[PDB]
């Protein structure tokens, strides 16, 4: 009963023309529904965190095994379909295609797996219906307000039934308002087919919320601090 | 590190990139122009070796220009080998010209007269198959026949003939009748090209035309493409010039128009790559309008600004068009030496090569004139924009 | 064109 | 229908900032300069092939069987001999008079020969292009002569006008007594090409026995043949019916240089367009590398949602490919209207310079052609889609080995 | 007595179907070796302002006169001359040359003003001996840390005996801990040569450290608006 099993993951990154150990002797257990969050600085390595579970990264010390499988025997095609349904990634940077509508941004992991037509325009506009942006699929995000098209990319990932999104501060371009209608669609998934997400942000007020409550400052960590 | 404030800043500019292909992307233009100018020069060199044995065919065995009179003959008398110093001329030999008619007792045939002394020398006696220059007397009439011209006559050695001047007839007031006297023939040379069928060799001092005098002089050029040139310089009182151009000016005059159009069919190839420069510096410009407000901020005039975007599109031009050059002469010259590299063509009439130098630096000056002309545009576009109402 | 030969074949 | 490889890259082309609208511009002309040139390269060349044929080829027999000097007196049992060859059309008889035209003060040099004027609208298209009313009226017996049309411009005569040329004396002894002139009035002149204006002219069979004293005898026999790209096998086997050994010829060492001169031209003006597109295509080249630099960040966000190394190559291949597309299709529509409307084009720049070219004194026509086939329209679009493939095949490997982990994404 | 006279700076640049200001009546008074510091809010015109100073634009309603020369009678030429040795600009968003090294980046306005080549090698490398950087001179800024690089462009301007450094932002991308050192090092150049500058930013505890601390709220100062 393990979803994703880390231990001594130590990322070297050049800095410098060194390869420095910003992360060492990293242990993250990941469980089927479970609740967790990441605190950290912004500098202590929690961003790129995301990179070595998802599979942007080598793991040239350790291996990430998900789901019994490491990463690190597959190829570069072998985990191009890995990282489609089951893992997701949600970003704060705004990384959102602006050629493309609100409706066809949702719907382009549905177009990569190779799905059925019928099956475009029956599982995207429902996301959109849930965060409460159906009425403005058909508008281009370059001309919207700030909390606006911030919700878009946050049920972009969720239309082809993940297993784990990795979020990374997710209520940074949106009101507070607003910050918690998406919280409160999350806590529907687990009740629904039991999906698992991990919130990497800096703060510590939104951080309370999940079940496990853990920091993450430069690896180093042995019951609390 | 260099003294010149305007050449500093762009050597780092061309090889930024230190990949396989990340530096053939900027070194593109230089490609552009090296491809256009080698296949001008290589092209046009073998259009100037047809030129150059066509003129040693015809125009090496006919005189180009003859200095006679506008009264009709010209007195030798009067106008001596002394006063004919004239520009481009290096010898100058009596002869005489004229419409003639052939009659055999076969055939007629056309032809021109051309009287030479024998006591001079000729280009055409190496051409003379086993007839000697001396038999051509005054008096005895002799004519040395073509081989061409009596191939189709009938006439061999030996024979008969007689020449007709239609042109210089005696107007008689009785009517009108053409001057004709009896002449035979000693002889046939051969020289493989197209005069032979109409140029006969006779003596010098004849009474078939008017008037004992000859009608003008025959001078030979050192470079006979330039005779329209010279035409308009100072010739001596009781004289008109005539050259070349009454019988054969449509044929050497349509290999120049021939030039013209191949040789701007051709130049298309630098005419593309002249607007290569505008889309790679245009693009260069605005994913570097950083760059242009800091040399605003630390000191720079606008005016000196336009002449940093003018190096990038120079720079292809210059050592575009001296390495177009030398492999457009190398490839001209090395053509058909070692072995046939562009293809084994069906002809087998050992196709020769002209490299002419003045026609490579006319070349090269064309392809530096309109990279830079082209390269006006992209650079006002980077200095006639505010530094910092663009961006920052 | 400009190419010319004038050759002939008995 | 769209697929997944083109994906829908349509709208990325949109892209709005400085003077990127004039380089959009520039790289649908210069791409479209060899092309739409090439269009009407080849449609000049079609029509030097097509004129050929009419005014050229129809007017000339294509194999001559001439005597070795000697005068035929069995000719009518050799007619038959050749008319019953597998691949000869037609027979007739001529006979060749070198003869010359003394009439105002000038000399030209007219090659007349004899043939008959009712056999001779069945084996060359020589009647075709007179320029009088009818040509029935060549009978026998009343001194006809018809010239063409570079005979009249040096003698100044019209249809009606009695003309003397100079016809030779066949006389038995080599010996010269008298030149003999008979007048002879024109009924009308003819038009050819380029070539055969000043040098052509044509009297009848019957018109011909009396000049040379004889009876019944010709000198050469003309043919036609149906196929003309093998006119050497035909002529060799033909005249070896008649005698031993003739004076043997064709059209291909007088007149069959044209089109080695015509297939030249295919061979240089093609090979020539090689390099035009080639560097036409690095148009393509500096606009696709420069696409990917300053848009990387949306290259990311498609590894990020799971997306293989084909389809993320294959986006700046389709996308390469719309900046050739509109500019090989915008050559197709002026190579159509240039090609189909030449002559109106060429006659408009001669009455504007002083001087016009392409003249009909050594050349083949005095006018300039264009025929249109739709063959080299499919053969002119695959190879400028050719070259514009591989110009951005190579890019497309460049931006697929993107590092998405670098950029901050 | 006066380094520059500021009087009536009405600016109106592209915004609106009419043209409206950012900045008007704005009346700046800048002393030899005084102390200044403008703070406000990203937007209000703190930014665009330092573009009148220095030259860079047409005022079209009112002079500016630095120096006792007024720019608008100056050409385009003369003001090149004028913004080399007697003002400095110092941005926020990084935009060095990535082609030349660190060494040749300083030396770039040593050698637009035609100077000696004594100069060259003598005084570049001093700038980055006192920012500490001298180690760091034959390398490419692209390969860097945040806030190493940063420091580059700090010592950049500095390097021709300036009189009026105009700073938008100097504390950027880098350390906290580097942004002080630099004043530190800017807060010397009074006593050994004497020279004038103002610190531009949006926090009031960055600004502190300076004599005449003003602000800008849409172009309305009179003293703490
Ligand atoms: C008689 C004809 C052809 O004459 C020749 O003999 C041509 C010369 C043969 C060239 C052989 C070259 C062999 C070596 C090649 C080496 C290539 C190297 C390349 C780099 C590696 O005379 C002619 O020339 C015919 C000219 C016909 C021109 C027709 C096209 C004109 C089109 C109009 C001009 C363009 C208008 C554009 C308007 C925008
Ligand atoms: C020798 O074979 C005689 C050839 C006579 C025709 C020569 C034509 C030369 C010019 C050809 C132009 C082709 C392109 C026309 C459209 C631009």
């Amino acid at each position: 009963k393990i979803l994703l099993q880390c231990d001594n993951l130590c990322k070297r990154y050049q800095e410098g023309s060194v390869q420095t150990d910003v992360l060492h002797n990293v242990s993250f257990s990941v469980g089927e529904g479970e609740m967790m969050a990441i605190v950290g600085s912004s500098g202590s390595g929690k961003s790129t965190l995301l990179h070595l579970l998802g599979g942007l990264d080598t793991p040239t010390s350790g291996d990430v095994i998900f789901n019994g499988q490491p990463m690190s025997k597959l190829s570069s095609a072998a985990k191009a379909e890995l990282r489609n349904q089951k893992l997701g990634f949600i970003y704060q940077f705004h990384h959102l295609l602006p050629d493309f509508t609100a409706l066809e941004n949702v719907a382009m992991p549905l177009l990569i797996g190779k799905k059925k037509p019928a099956e475009i325009n029956s599982r995207a506009l429902e996301m959109l219906k849930a965060v409460g942006l159906d009425h403005r699929a058909n508008h281009r995000p370059s001309e919207l307000s700030g909390g606006e098209r911030q919700r878009v990319a946050i049920a972009r990932a969720l239309v082809n039934n993940p297993r784990l999104v990795l979020a990374d501060e997710p209520t940074g371009n949106l009101d507070a308002r607003n910050a918690d209608s998406i919280f409160q669609l999350l806590g529907e998934l687990n009740r629904l087919q039991g999906t698992a997400f991990l919130v990497v942000t800096h703060d510590l007020q939104l951080a309370k919320r999940m079940s496990r409550q853990l920091e993450m400052r430069d690896g180093r960590l042995t019951a609390e601090l | 590190y260099q003294p010149v404030a305007l050449f500093i800043g762009l050597r780092y500019m061309r090889g930024r990139a230190a990949d396989r292909f990340g530096r053939f992307v900027s070194w593109l233009s230089t490609i552009g122009i090296t491809l256009g100018v080698m296949a001008l020069v290589t092209v046009l060199s073998v259009m100037n070796g047809f030129e150059r044995e066509l003129q040693n065919n015809i125009l090496g065995l006919m005189p180009q220009a003859i200095l006679s009179s506008e009264h009709g003959s010209l007195n030798p008398q009067q106008l001596p080998e002394t006063a004919v110093k004239l520009d481009g001329v290096n010898r100058v030999a009596p002869i005489t010209t004229g419409d003639v008619v052939l009659q055999s007792a076969r055939s007629v045939a056309v032809g021109v007269m051309l009287g030479i002394d024998p006591a001079q020398k000729d280009p055409l006696t190496p051409y003379l198959v086993n007839v000697k220059q001396t038999d051509l007397e005054p008096g005895k009439y002799n004519v040395i026949l073509g081989e061409q011209l009596a191939s189709q006559l009938g006439v061999n050695r030996g024979d008969q003939i007689r020449v007709m001047v239609p042109s210089a007839s005696q107007f008689t007031p009785m009517g009108r009748i053409p001057s004709q006297r009896l002449f035979n023939v000693i002889g046939t040379f051969a020289a493989n090209s197209e005069v032979d069928g109409y140029e006969m060799l006779v003596n010098i001092e004849d009474a078939s035309r008017l008037m004992g005098n000859i009608t003008g002089w025959r001078l030979w050029l050192d470079e006979p493409l330039k005779v329209d040139s010279l035409s308009q310089q100072k010739l001596p009182e009781g004289s008109k010039w005539q050259d070349w151009r009454d019988r054969k000016g449509e044929l050497f005059q349509a290999v120049r128009m021939e030039k013209n159009m191949m040789g701007l069919l051709l130049s298309l190839i630098v005419a593309v790559a002249a607007f290569n420069i505008i889309t790679s510096l245009g693009l260069m410009v605005m994913e570097k309008q950083g760059e242009v407000a800091i040399l605003q901020t630390q000191g720079l005039t606008p005016r000196q600004i336009m002449m940093v975007f003018m190096v990038q599109g120079a720079s292809a031009g210059i050592i575009g068009a001296i390495l177009g050059a030398a492999l457009g002469a190398l490839l001209a010259s090395q053509l058909n030496n070692l072995m046939p590299i562009i293809g084994v063509l069906l002809d087998g009439a050992a196709l020769p090569v002209a490299i002419e130098p003045l026609q490579v630096i006319v070349i090269a000056l064309v392809a530096m004139a309109i990279a830079l002309l082209s390269t006006l545009y992209p650079s006002w576009r980077a200095a006639a924009t505010q530094p910092a109402e663009a961006l920052r | 064109c400009s190419s010319n030969a004038k050759i002939d074949q008995l | 229908p769209l697929s997944l490889l083109i994906g829908l890259r349509f709208s990325r082309g949109r892209r709005r900032g400085g003077m990127v609208s004039l380089i959009s511009v520039i790289s649908t002309i210069g791409i479209a300069l060899g092309v739409a040139v090439l269009i009407v390269g080849l449609s000049a060349m079609n029509g030097f092939e097509r004129e050929l044929n009419n005014r050229i080829l129809a007017v000339v027999p294509h194999g001559e069987i001439e005597a070795v000097d000697q005068p035929w007196t069995n000719w009518q049992e050799a007619l038959d001999h050749v008319q019953k060859v597998p691949g000869i059309a037609a027979a007739a008889p001529y006979i060749n008079f070198t003869g010359l035209v003394e009439s105002g003060a000038n000399l030209r040099a007219i090659q007349v020969k004899g043939v008959n004027p009712q056999q001779e609208q069945r084996l060359s298209a020589l009647p075709s292009f007179v320029q009088g009313d009818a040509w029935r009226n060549f009978k026998a017996g009343e001194q006809q002569i018809i010239i063409g049309k570079g005979v009249a411009d040096a003698l100044k005569v019209k249809q009606g006008d009695w003309v003397s040329i100079m016809i030779p004396n066949s006389n038995p002894e080599h010996k010269l007594m008298q030149p003999k002139r008979v007048r002879l009035h024109v009924a009308g002149i003819l038009q050819l090409s380029g070539q055969l204006d000043h040098s052509f002219a044509m009297i009848p069979l019957a018109d011909a026995q009396q000049y040379l004293d004889m009876g019944s005898s010709v000198s050469g026999i003309a043919l036609k043949m149906t196929d003309v790209f093998n006119a050497n096998k035909l002529v060799r086997d033909a005249g070896e019916v008649t005698n031993s050994y003739v004076y043997i010829k064709s059209w291909i060492g007088t007149y069959g240089y044209m089109y080695r001169d015509i297939q030249m031209i295919r061979a240089i003006m093609y090979l020539a367009m090689v390099l035009v597109i080639g560097v036409a295509c690095f148009n393509i080249v500096s606009t696709l590398v420069m696409a990917v630099k300053d848009k990387s960040g949306d290259i990311a966000v498609l590894r990020t949602l799971g997306a293989k190394d084909g389809l993320i190559r294959a986006i700046f291949v389709w996308y390469g490919l719309l900046a050739g597309l509109f500019g090989s299709l915008c050559g197709v529509i002026i190579g159509v209207v240039v090609s189909l409307q030449l002559t109106p084009i060429i006659e408009w720049i001669e009455k504007l310079i002083g001087h016009q070219f392409l003249s009909s004194d050594i050349y083949f026509i005095d006018f300039l052609p264009s025929e249109l086939h739709w063959l080299d329209v499919f053969y002119v679009l695959v190879t400028a889609l050719l070259l514009s493939l591989l110009a951005s095949w190579y890019p497309a490997r460049r931006a697929s080995n993107i590092d998405p982990a670098r950029v901050l994404s």
